[PDB]
RNA sequence: GCUGGUUCCCUCCAAAGUUUCCCUCAGGAUAGCUGGCGCUCUCCGCAGUUUUAUCCGGUAAAGCGAAUGAUUAGAGGUCUUGGGGCCGAAACGAUCUCAACCUAUUCUCAAACUUUAAAUGGGUAAGAAGCCCGGCUCGCUGGUGUGGAGCCGGGCGUGGAAUGCGAGUGCCUAGUGGGCCACUUUUGGUAAGCAGAACUGGCGCUGCGGGAUGAACCGAACGCCGGGUUAAGGCGCCCGAUGCCGACGCUCAUCAGACCCCAGAAAAGGUGUUGGUUGAUAUAGACAGCAGGAUGGUGGCCAUGGAAGUCGGAAUCCGCUAAGGAGUGUGUAACAACUCACCUGCCGAAUCAACUAGCCCUGAAAAUGGAUGGCGCUGGAGCGUCGGGCCCAUACCCGGCCG
RNA sequence: GACAGAAACCUCCCGUGGAGCAGAAGGGCAAAAGCUCGCUUGAUCUUGAUUUUCAGUACGAAUACAGACCGUGAAAGCGGG
RNA sequence: GCCAAGCGUUCAUAGCGACGUCGCUUUUUGAUCCUUCGAUGUCGGCUCUUCCUAUCAUUGUGAAGCAGAAUUCACCAAGCG
RNA sequence: GUCUACGGCCAUACCACCCUGAACGCGCCCGAUCUCGUCUGAUCUCGGAAGCUAAGCAGGGUCGGGCCUGGUUAGUACUUGGAUGGGAGACCGCCUGGGAAUACCGGGUGCUGUAGGCUU
């Protein structure tokens, strides 16, 4: 048998309100920069993050995006937090503007970054604003339960591309 | 007319509004509180550090010498490697040049 | 678990981490049904962790695989053993279906417990599965099927798209 | 309401632990302690003199002031919404070291050999601690054997 | 210190019913929660978070063949003592004993017991204020310029876990100091829409979609609008959406049932019906059904005025047989007599028993007429497990405008 | 082991505390914190710091020192109830 | 209401029913203090209407340790007293 | 191999019984004038060296008790967070993570520092 090396970057979504949170969670999802529903972020897989992910398990649904997902997401909800604002990613100078001291100059090459977590991920990620998803078209199945009990909330392995393209 | 006698409910909410802030910390701690001899010892060489300013300032001077002269004699792809050259600004303007001077 | 839709056969093969005790632990495979992959792992979790002393941080899966069947075009007939928790006690039963695939009598066992014992799929534990030759079955909802020159005509055929014509000017007819 | 006494719910704090009573050891006396050495506080109930407060049992504070018999330490204690880092006067057989600050004097001593070396060498070293990360990709080998089947067993009224 | 009233607009921020003290409990002072005005910096620090190390704890659990305190039952020893006796004037000489005692076991426990002992949780650390060299001062400490402390001078940047975030700091300050509710923990009480606590979130101060209706329930929090999509909840008609040729079953109520909080029911039963578990017997032809025989020792004995197979108590086996019990019952002062068990005759395929679980029924009685929301619904418009499609919130996305 | 005994006194053995430590309970303690002796008055004079309740106010109580003058012991030490 | 030791000369259950155990009611009394102190007229009797059934009698029935007579248990039943 | 003096960790070192101890040592042992203390030279103190491993002590042994450390008990008990889950309730199942303790069955039975001897 050959066991593939388990994935290294995660894609995130809040999917339960702001109203009657316990604080540790609020404190979590601020740090995940999921202050809002529906806004959707990168988390590189590690230990801490993993641990931080059950904390805020009931309130998000996350998985594993494909690199289409990545270009879908970067390309049509791809903004920039630059000088603290949020400016449309429509040419490359505001690219390379903030990030060319990573020598990441492109949009092909952040989508690399983020895609191969590689180096200057955690500065790559924090560039990007986080996404603003619309309502999931055609709908969740229970936004109170965990995936595996036929709900959304949890961990989706790669069915998050789904949720993905629905709700883009 | 019986009324409610303790409680800490809303307490937590009080104290993290304005946070819980951590004590305040400087680089120097203050002097009082303990011993008194070993406070009066180290006083008196602070006051008597002053009688052995000349040694401190010779030996100073041929330690900055002996370190001066111990100083003293001690004294992806190609392809896209080419194309970062080239695109780099300032080392990459005589090759923008002589490209130019080739499409004449 | 919820039953959702028509279930699938999952083999999940999984083992303990290698540890400094032991250079290789055993594998331990199993079959699954289930909606799909994420829950198939879930299960095998469940189940690896009731059975031996494994857990999903110190284990890893292995292989997690559909399994198709053999004769999707021959009827069957199916035993399945399995183990149940009522409102008061748990009981273990024996029970036949027939159709074509095993993961369709799988599902068909858990919409019938579902209607007759108001049992739920998280309350219902499969653990046996076999094929069963025509002359082992036991009950009679299934043995009276197996008579070669079987014959039966449709008594009363109730009429269906009934609001496609909703005023008409007759009276439907029911025998054909 | 509660008594404001001393020791009140100190029964199984205070308490020395299972066939542990007596004569206190030696080596308890004999560490020395410098100042700005971290130290945890555990009080004893063997001896009664410089005897922490409840309050800071189990806490950890930093060495201040040294003297005869005991020692001033500085410690963070929490009241209603607020933090204070107050002065107590703890006498030494109610005070440990602690190993947190030597994992830390390890590994940054260790550090500094690995930078002083392996810098004329010209080789990049990481000293950096990454967390843990996802396990890589490997191949297992069922060499020989078929993985053995597993199923639920029939339930059994036991009790 | 107690009632009532307290006069224009818009914009921004926005609480408390808690701590300590008071002849204090309908009130104040005080800390907390708020606002306003700034200032010092920035373009290293911090955190209602995890991780890596390191300590702390005596709750849940468990234990009583471990201490303390209970507590059940049998064993095996003995003269270690007492008792009921007997042979013994007596005799640890002996007999049984009953006891206490001791030794191994055994049933059940503990908020004010405990050897063990979690989960969640509480500290600390994760560097530049750090490491590494050299030299001066000391009246403290000293076998020893020993120790320790403090000063000078120099050298080391891969800023030494993750993630996120601009921080620090000073004045002046109003209102508040009746609280209430909910998941889990929990004390008093039979219980309470009762009284009292812990943690978190709400209501008060808050509108909006759903729960028909509702302060706190589920979703979601709000500038004025257009388009799209969803949450929870729904899609016979009221009433937007199944007017799908939806899937598989269960259920008939002369009181059906019909969705968190929530607005009603239990023990016990049913050969009503549907699943299942276990045990029997059946082609040497089972269960019905339609019939024959129930016979001798022996009217057996201890027994009763009389009981003979039929009221009562130990007994309760034999040859005849395909078969008959020293008898299951009916009836007699006892018989008689009939019948039941046994096995054959006819027909010929599945049949009995004990449990168990789903829906339905009995249990099930209050006062104006009556409420799955109503109508009404039974190839469900009921219950269970499921699939597509569809409906709409002030939520989410895009756009316009105001601040 | 005479009187002597259920229980007076003497001797040996076992004895982790099942005793005692003024009092309520909890903790602590065995060449001791218990028992018996010897000497004594640290239950004395003085200025600060800190902990407990806490508003980080007071009182009360307590803890580490420091400076005198003493007690005790061969001494290290211990002692300002 | 459920179980069934016993009573009922026989016989657990015609009629009862101990030791136990499960409910309903709000015509008793308690428990609480949610509404009402800038007032909702307190006990009885009289008068008058309506409603409930947990049925005393009357209509129709089933069981008795119902021969008849009288009398007990139960069912549909609040129409009329 | 081992002991003595002083110890560190304080049962893997304890307890009961049996066996063996070469050399040095450690002890038992012989006395009371002196120092010293008792009702008693028994203890304590002092002065010795005829004898002795009998004991203490060291090593070893016991299908030893105890103690230390594993397996099982057991993914059981319990528990963080979740659900418009079940149930009249009492309570229970699932998801997400953590995870014990008896009984029973094994293994082990002191390491070690400073100074000084013995093993001519
Ligand atoms: C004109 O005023 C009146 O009618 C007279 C009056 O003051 C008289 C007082 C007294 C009854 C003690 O004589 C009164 O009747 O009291 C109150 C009243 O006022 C209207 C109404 C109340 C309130 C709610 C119903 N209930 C009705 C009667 C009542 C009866 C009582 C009782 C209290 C009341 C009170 O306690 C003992 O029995
Ligand atoms: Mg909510
Ligand atoms: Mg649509
Ligand atoms: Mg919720
Ligand atoms: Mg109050
Ligand atoms: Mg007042
Ligand atoms: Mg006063
Ligand atoms: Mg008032
Ligand atoms: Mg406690
Ligand atoms: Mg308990
Ligand atoms: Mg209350
Ligand atoms: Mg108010
Ligand atoms: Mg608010
Ligand atoms: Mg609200
Ligand atoms: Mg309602
Ligand atoms: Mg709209
Ligand atoms: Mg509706
Ligand atoms: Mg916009
Ligand atoms: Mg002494
Ligand atoms: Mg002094
Ligand atoms: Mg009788
Ligand atoms: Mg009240
Ligand atoms: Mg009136
Ligand atoms: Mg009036
Ligand atoms: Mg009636
Ligand atoms: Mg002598
Ligand atoms: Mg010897
Ligand atoms: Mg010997
Ligand atoms: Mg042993
Ligand atoms: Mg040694
Ligand atoms: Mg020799």
């Amino acid at each position: 048998f050959y066991v593939p090396a388990e994935p290294k970057l995660a894609f995130v979504i809040r999917i339960r309100g702001i109203n009657g949170v316990s604080p540790k969670v609020r404190k979590v999802l601020q740090l995940l920069r999921l202050r809002q529903i529906f806004n959707g972020t990168f988390v590189k897989l590690n230990k801490a993050s993993i641990n931080m992910l059950r904390i805020v398990e009931p309130y998000i649904a996350w998985g594993y995006p494909n690199l289409k997902s990545v270009n879908e997401l970067i390309y049509k909800r791809g903004y920039g937090k630059i000088n603290k604002k949020r400016i449309a990613l429509t040419d490359n100078t505001l690219i390379a503007r903030s990030l060319g001291k990573y020598n990441i100059i492109c949009m092909e090459d952040l989508i690399h970054e983020i895609y191969t977590v590689g180096k200057h991920f955690k500065e790559a990620n924090n560039f990007l604003w986080p996404f603003k998803l619309s309502s999931p078209r055609g709908g969740m199945k229970k936004k109170t339960t965990h995936f595996v009990e036929g709900g959304d909330a949890g961990n989706r392995e790669d069915q998050i591309n789904r949720l993905i393209r629905r709700m883009n | 007319a019986k009324s409610k006698n303790h409680t800490t409910h809303n307490q937590s909410r009080k104290w993290h509004r304005n946070g819980i802030k951590k004590p305040r910390s400087q680089r120097y701690e203050s002097l009082k509180g303990v011993d008194p001899k070993f406070l009066r010892n180290m006083r008196f060489a602070k006051k008597h550090n002053k009688k052995g300013l000349k040694k401190m300032q010779a030996n100073n001077a041929k330690a900055m010498a002996a370190r001066a002269e111990a100083i003293k004699a001690l004294v992806v792809s190609r392809k896209l490697h080419r194309l970062a050259y080239i695109a780099h600004p300032k080392l990459g303007r005589r090759a923008r040049a002589r490209i130019a001077r080739g499409l004449r | 678990m919820k039953a959702s839709g028509t279930l699938r056969e999952y083999k999940v093969v999984g083992r303990c981490l290698p540890t400094p005790k032991c250079r290789t632990p055993p594998l331990y495979r199993m079959r699954i049904f289930a909606p799909n992959h994420v829950v198939a792992k879930s299960r095998f979790w469940y189940f690896v962790s009731q059975l031996k002393k494994m857990k999903k941080s110190s284990g890893e899966i292995v292989y997690c695989g559909q399994v198709f069947e053999k004769s999707p075009l021959r009827v069957k007939n199916f035993g399945i053993w399995l183990r149940y928790d009522s409102r008061s006690g748990t009981h273990n039963m024996y029970r036949e279906y027939r159709d074509l695939t095993t993961a369709g009598a799988v599902t068909q066992c858990y919409r019938d417990m579902g209607a007759r014992h108001r049992a739920r799929a998280h309350s219902i534990q499969i653990m046996k599965v076999e094929e069963i030759a025509a002359s082992k079955c036991r009950r009679p909802a299934v043995k009276q099927f197996h008579d070669s020159k079987i014959k039966f005509p449709l008594p009363h055929r109730v009429l269906r798209r009934q609001h496609k014509p909703r005023f008409t000017t007759k009276r439907p007819n029911t025998f054909f | 309401t509660n008594t404001k006494g001393k020791r009140r719910g100190t029964r199984y704090m205070f308490s020395r632990p299972f066939r542990k009573h007596g004569v206190v050891p030696l080596a308890t006396y004999m560490r020395i302690y410098k100042k700005g050495d971290i130290v945890d506080i555990k009080g004893m109930g063997t001896v009664q003199k410089g005897m922490p407060h409840k309050c800071y049992h189990g806490k950890t504070g930093r060495v201040y002031n040294v003297t005869q018999h005991a020692v001033g330490i500085v410690v963070n204690k929490q009241v209603k919404g607020k933090i204070l880092a107050k002065r107590i006067n703890v006498r030494i057989e109610h005070i440990k070291h602690s190993k947190s600050r030597d994992s830390f004097l390890k590994r940054v001593k260790e550090n500094d050999q690995k930078k002083k070396e392996a810098k004329e060498k010209g080789t990049w070293v990481q000293l950096k601690r990454q967390p843990a990360p996802p396990r890589e990709a490997h191949f297992v080998r069922t060499n020989g054997k078929e993985p053995e089947l597993l199923e639920p067993i029939p339930y059994e009224f036991m009790a």
